[PDB]
């Protein structure tokens, strides 16, 4: 299976691609150099990189400023960015609603039902974002064909897809109380019962309607990004076991910052060539467990990548598998930029 | 309305907001505070909890 | 405020159970193995067992001798043994004995164990940990003399000490079967009675064993808890939950070592720009850690590139749990013990 | 016995086993072994618990 993701980034049928990792392991990079050679590759199409990590770095990434709104890539005509955040996004949805005793009882009636089951928030969350990015089209005139999400690395972002099994549970619960009012009763709340089943049922369509689609390993899938350590390969392995139980497509692994330290010119450092024994102890142990996965091995660039013009050549790498010996020029570059 | 149900309400709005506002931080370029909250939060859950149990067995039939 | 070393643990006379652990990549068992020789340093008048459970078992590579499960001096000192063992191993030949000395009554009375005792989770971790201590006394009363201290390198993975809250549940399910016994008629509990009347004293064993335990490891003057680290967010993160963890069994955990300092600054000529690229993002941490646990004794220690080993090294790296690493003076000290490597 | 106890205590031994196995192998100087041993023992672990459920729900009254 190629140490690259080149299927990724020339497949046409897919509308979501989710990255992901936890704690320190160059996932926006990855994002990023993802994006763009997507964008590269498939010209005749359009892609929004969107992102929800609160570090909002796609600006400092890319060299641009971006926000809630799209913005065209400075130097490309089908690559957009925008940082959002759901939290926030959602905070504002619901003190509208707010404005608009008896809602009191209502607002009671649902927190019961609701403020205790896991995913709501992220799901209403979800949708919102959604539909800030049906605006940001709507607006434009244009629509993307891809989303690639850089998810935020703190949370559980996808584990929403269980609800709506649950909210079904309780859609009856819920059905077998309000049976049990009479008319008196029916007539001064019936309507705001009608109101609490309403959302109920339109969360649960919502959220089966992204999940038939989340599910979709042709439509949808997540690339894991981590690093050559112990930890950080733990919590990775802990992420893919996790999607699969929401059935969602985990197909491929960045493995990143890679010191590479035997196919260097420096060779200056006993510590650098240190660290790299370790990471290639865990790198042979990774080569032996996702033997079905594309597995793509990055070097590591000191200090930080940022331009499109940089970005774009170390996002080579995720296509063509980067060969420390003949490929060895173009990090030295770059980080001698630096 | 009691004592009881006007803090059990505070607080799980209390807790609402802090969870909104942790959301907001990056955990990374503010671990310690990031770090605070977590706790604050998981706090209050067990408050919450308490207060949820105390609420219910008082209403009991 | 607090002093960034473990001066106050290294001096102490009132503990009795040192535990030291971290997951995943951190210098825990050097750093056991530091704590045990300064501790030792610092009181020749006690005598020290330094125990580790990790399966790597690498106490031996660290101090360059072989370590067994018979405990044994540490060449060089008088009042420093250390001791390799596997609590899985040691429990598991246990049971084999205990099926050996027992076939339907036999089957039946490990049906009855299984079904109260299989669910519970930290069952299986008490027991060993019980194996691990008749273990140390029987080398004790072998060897003729006893230990003052045990220090404890804890395995990087799982839950040594997650059964001391055991007792309470255990308390639940006898009077749960007791209330299934006490409606046994007197034909079933004459052919049954004996087996009963075992496994409730088995279970009541295992809660009294496991309180007395429990008294010991909630004492802070007589055991406290060492968390070991790197500056990176997902071991600091892990660190955060081992406290909590440790905190919600009220064991007392009051010392953070943070291993693999790079202090990039302070010297030139060891660190390439790689190097100093890493040390920020260590620094950055660094600071988070010191508004996080204030009232803590959070220790730097530097990266010693390459690997500690030998009675002769352990020392003269371990020096720094008991008096803060300067980087700028101690500088020399360390990059003699690299460059060794 | 019926073939269903038969197999619940073969897994269930199978699995206690595997876990002792696992507990005596470094997960640092072993990941991708010890890694392995965790999945199949979270795979026994609900095949376990199945046929739990379903030896129980088979002797209910
Ligand atoms: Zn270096």
């Amino acid at each position: 299976v190629e140490p690259n993701l080149h299927s990724l980034i020339t497949s046409t049928t897919h509308k979501w691609i989710f990255v992901g990792g936890k704690g320190g392991v160059g996932k926006t990079t990855s994002s990023c150099s993802i994006a763009i050679q997507m964008a590269l590759s498939q010209p005749n199409k359009q892609f929004l990189l969107i992102s929800t990590d609160p570090a909002h770095n796609l600006s400092d990434a890319f060299g641009e400023k971006f926000g809630k709104d799209a913005r065209k890539v400075t130097g490309m005509n089908n690559l957009s960015c925008m940082e959002i955040d759901p939290s926030a996004a959602l905070k504002d949805m619901n003190d509208m609603a707010v404005s608009r005793l008896g809602s009191l009882l209502q607002g009671g009636a649902l927190a019961d039902l609701t403020g205790s089951i896991p995913g709501i928030d992220e799901a209403l969350s979800f949708m919102e974002v959604m539909k800030h990015i049906k605006r940001q089209e709507q607006g434009e005139g244009e629509t993307f064909d891809t989303v690639i999400f850089d998810t935020a690395p703190t949370g559980h972002t996808l584990r929403f897809l269980q609800l709506p099994n649950t909210l079904s549970k309780l859609l009856e619960k819920f059905g077998e109380i309000t049976n049990k009012l009479g008319p008196m009763l029916n007539s001064f709340m019936g309507a705001g019962n009608v109101d609490i089943s309403g959302k109920l049922n339109e969360l649960k369509a919502n959220v089966e309607t992204i999940r038939q689609q989340f599910t979709d390993p042709d439509l949808t899938t997540f690339v894991c990004v981590c690093i050559s350590e112990f930890l950080s390969l733990y919590e990775t392995e802990r992420l893919i076991q996790e999607l699969i139980s929401y059935d969602m497509d985990v197909n491929s692994i960045i493995v990143n910052q890679l010191l590479f330290a035997e196919n260097d010119q420096e060779h200056n450092c006993k510590r650098c060539q240190a660290r790299w024994k370790m990471q290639k102890k865990y790198l042979d142990q990774i080569d032996e467990l996702y033997e079905d996965f594309h597995v793509v091995k990055m070097p590591l660039c000191a200090g930080e990548i940022r331009g499109l013009n940089n970005l774009t050549k170390f996002s080579q790498f995720l296509n063509k598998e980067y060969n420390p010996i003949t490929d060895g020029k173009v990090i030295y570059e770059l980080e001698d930029k630096e | 309305m009691n004592e009881l149900s006007k803090k059990y309400l505070a607080k799980v709005k209390e807790r609402h907001e802090l969870k909104e506002f942790n959301n907001s931080i990056s955990a990374q370029d503010n671990y310690a505070k990031w770090t605070k909250n977590n706790r604050k939060l998981d706090s209050l859950d067990k408050e919450i909890n308490n207060l949820k149990d105390e609420i219910q067995s008082e209403n009991h039939h």
